[PDB]
RNA sequence: GGAUAGUGGCCUACCAUGGUUUCAACGGGUAACGGGGAAUAAGGGUUCGAUUCCGGAGAGGGAGCCUGAGAAACGGCUACCACAUCCAAGGAAGGCAGCAGGCGCGCAAAUUACCCAAUCCUAAUUCAGGGAGGUAGUGACAAUAAAUAACGAUACAGGGCCCAUUCGGGUCUUGUAAUUGGAAUGAGUACAAUGUAAAUACCUUAACGAGGAACAACUGGAGGGCAAGUCUGGUGCCAGCAGCCG
């Protein structure tokens, strides 16, 4: 009596982005939300596409449980999904990796520190070293 | 038929007559002259802090025989000195000498209320804490 | 700076706060329909007053005037859709004759009481507040809800609720577990 | 004598009043229940129809 | 004529002696930025509008200027005044009415937080950047919906009563009792998943989570105005209350 059933309303093709856009209306009684990865797979074999060229987001389980609604897209190829989707969706789905970024404050600190020096700092480092030498 | 002019081109004198008559009111004259900012102990201020100078009680009027327990407070914002009234049974002892006290209006539009002569200000807070919390022993004076 | 969205008051406390007859009538209406506060009657009176200001303004306008037609029949269709104004008196002159009790009557509280699934008005209030009644498969935990004519036929206990058919709940499940264990 | 102690002692009456403790006071229903209780007590359990309603009728 | 990008006493040279004003000119005050608007509401109006949008002005007060298409710019320079900083006493460097935060002031107002996800903007231009902005933190400024119990079975009762042999069954119902039962449910915690740039939080939901359901609602008032006591004790024109009468 689980029978998670899925529907794609307002589906529009879009070769401008080589995609198919729709709103995901998922009916699921006696159950919590649909755990996106599982519904991505469901749309994958629903539209005859790989689990990589399918994306869902913006979900909202309506008041009182049961129905839930989100937005979904099906890309023509996995490469197009790679080259068109935002980085954070490619991180959610495991097809990309979080970029090793320093925090914003440290980046700004380093930007100002680079501002302090005109040109490469190769000369000034040795100059200062031999300066405090004497 | 009436003192005011009635012609269709008599807007000027009607307007200036109303403008000259408006000064007969007290609220309008106070608002336009700005007497509250210049002469009142607070300038358009509902509340004001101050420092207790001494600890006096004033007798009441004729039909009411008692001594209301007030306190003389020098205002910190400008330096004026005003008497203020501590409102409750056992709140005089709560306020001590030379402590910051937050005075408020007395509720009668800056005029003496009831039988208490020459006072126009309540006492709401003492030393950062309120009188009402002290009177019901909900908070205690920090004694600093 | 982002464009604000306008909050607005929805009630208006009366001028004379200690009218004996008015206070007794307010308590009568609060006890008849299980209203939590007397702000509820103020809110219904404010809604009635807005409707009534619109009605009188449209009445002032001349008969067979586009504003009169359009907005008057819009207001009448909205009120008959709500259900407070009976189909007999769609005239915009009986719309002034509506009373606060009429809008009180269309509350989901009183509707659940009328249908009989709640045998008491306060029982209707709690049953609504416990997420049991669903107006067309949609759970409504809100007593007023201004139940409309077209959807009153679809009030029943929700499927997720034990009354509509589900697991009983905390007390009964715990007692069943205790009985099974001992 | 004329005055038992020093006069005008900044809270004399409050100081010398007997401190009487609160009663145990079983919980009073609150919210919609209070309004239901008032409605029952006034408009379906009419007690003293003679004279006025006389809510809080002092015993004498 | 000069200058202006250009008209123009905008400036200069020479002339004329003119221009505004009781329809309030000029001067003074504004705890005055103007407006779209806000509160208030029979109609007419009164007050407010520093602030989410449009304009104007300002970057401590003043003046002066380079670069450019656009600045009299100030997170651009020059100098004076005021206020200051490091100092090896020769010198050097200042501009929060930007986002944070601090001192002071005052009755009076927030975290040195996350990030470019969304709105956009700048650039050589997708990609870089953006305290613009969004997200969270505090937040009872205001605004919306709304929990704090609901229903039985019993004892103490009240009204429509079959009549009225006193009755009285309670025949028909409605309350009051520390009696007494079975239910439902959140406020909280919390597997998860959704949410989000990542997280909270909300919507959903496992597993817990109500008996004095201590998971305990206060704030004011009870002479009148004004709804509710001429109950009990205390003080005795004291203490105090009282917006006014008292
Ligand atoms: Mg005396
Ligand atoms: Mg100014
Ligand atoms: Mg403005
Ligand atoms: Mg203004
Ligand atoms: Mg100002
Ligand atoms: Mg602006
Ligand atoms: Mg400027
Ligand atoms: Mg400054
Ligand atoms: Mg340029
Ligand atoms: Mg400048
Ligand atoms: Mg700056
Ligand atoms: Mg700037
Ligand atoms: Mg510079
Ligand atoms: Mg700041
Ligand atoms: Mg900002
Ligand atoms: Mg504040
Ligand atoms: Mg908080
Ligand atoms: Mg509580
Ligand atoms: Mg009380
Ligand atoms: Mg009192
Ligand atoms: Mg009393
Ligand atoms: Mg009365």
């Amino acid at each position: 009596s689980d029978a998670i059933t899925i529907r794609t309303r307002k589906v529009i093709s879009n070769p401008l982005l080589a995609r198919k856009q729709f709103v995901v209306d998922v009916l699921h009684p006696n159950r919590a939300n649909v755990s996106k990865d599982e519904l991505r797979e469901k749309l994958a074999e629903a539209y005859k596409a790989e689990k990589d060229a399918v994306s869902v987001f913006g979900f909202r389980t309506q008041y009182g449980g049961g129905k839930s609604t989100g937005f979904g897209l099906v890309y023509n190829s996995v490469a197009d999904a790679k080259k068109f989707e935002p980085a954070y969706r490619l991180v959610r789905y495991g097809l990309a990796e979080k970029v090793e970024k320093a925090s914003r404050q440290q980046r700004k600190q380093r930007k100002n520190r680079g501002k302090k020096i005109f040109g490469t700092g190769k000369s000034i480092a040795k100059k200062a070293a031999r300066r405090n030498a004497d | 038929g009436k003192g005011k002019p009635r012609g269709l081109n008599s807007a000027r004198k009607l307007r200036v007559h109303r403008r000259n008559n408006r000064w007969a009111e007290t609220t309008y004259k106070k608002r336009l002259l700005g007497t509250a900012f210049k002469s009142s102990p607070f300038g358009g201020s509902s509340h004001a802090k101050g420092i207790v100078l001494e600890k006096i009680g004033i007798e009441s009027k004729q039909p009411n025989s008692a001594i209301r327990k007030c306190v003389r407070v020098q205002l910190i914002k400008n330096g004026k000195k005003v008497t203020a009234f501590v409102p409750n049974d056992g709140c005089l002892n709560f306020v001590d000498e030379n402590d910051e006290v937050l005075l408020a209006g007395f509720g009668r539009k800056g005029k003496a209320k009831g039988d208490i002569p020459g006072v126009r200000f309540k006492v709401v807070k003492v030393s950062g804490v309120s009188l009402l919390a002290l009177w019901k022993e909900k908070k205690e004076k920090p004694r600093s | 700076p982002r464009a604000p969205r306008t909050y607005s008051k929805t009630y208006s406390t009366p001028k004379r706060p200690y009218e004996s007859a008015r206070l007794d009538a307010e308590l009568k209406l609060a006890g008849e329909y299980g209203l939590k506060n007397k702000r509820e009657i103020y809110r219904i009176s404010f809604q009635l007053s807005k409707i009534r200001r619109a009605a009188r303004d449209l009445l002032t306008r001349d008969e067979k005037d586009p504003k009169r037609l359009f907005e008057g029949n819009a207001l009448i269709r909205r009120l008959v859709r709500i259900g407070v104004l009976s189909e007999d008196k769609k005239k915009l002159d009986y719309v002034l004759a509506l009373k606060v009790e009429d809008f009180l009557e269309r509350r989901l509280q009183t509707q659940v009481y009328k249908l009989g699934l709640a045998k008491s008005v306060h029982h209707a209030r709690v049953l609504i507040s416990q997420r049991h009644i669903a107006v067309g498969k949609q759970i409504v935990n809100i007593p007023s809800f201004m139940v409309r004519l077209e959807s009153e036929k679809h009030i029943d206990f929700a499927r997720t609720s034990p009354f509509g058919g589900a697991r009983p709940g905390r007390v009964a499940r715990k007692r069943a577990a205790a009985a099974g264990g001992e | 004598g004329k005055v038992h102690g020093s006069l005008a002692r900044a809270g004399k009456v409050k100081s010398q009043t007997p401190k009487v403790e609160k009663q145990e006071k079983p919980k009073q229903p609150k919210g919609r229940a209070y309004k239901r209780l008032l409605y029952t007590r006034r408009f379906v359990n009419v007690t003293l129809t003679n004279g006025k309603r006389k809510m809080n009728p002092s015993p004498s």
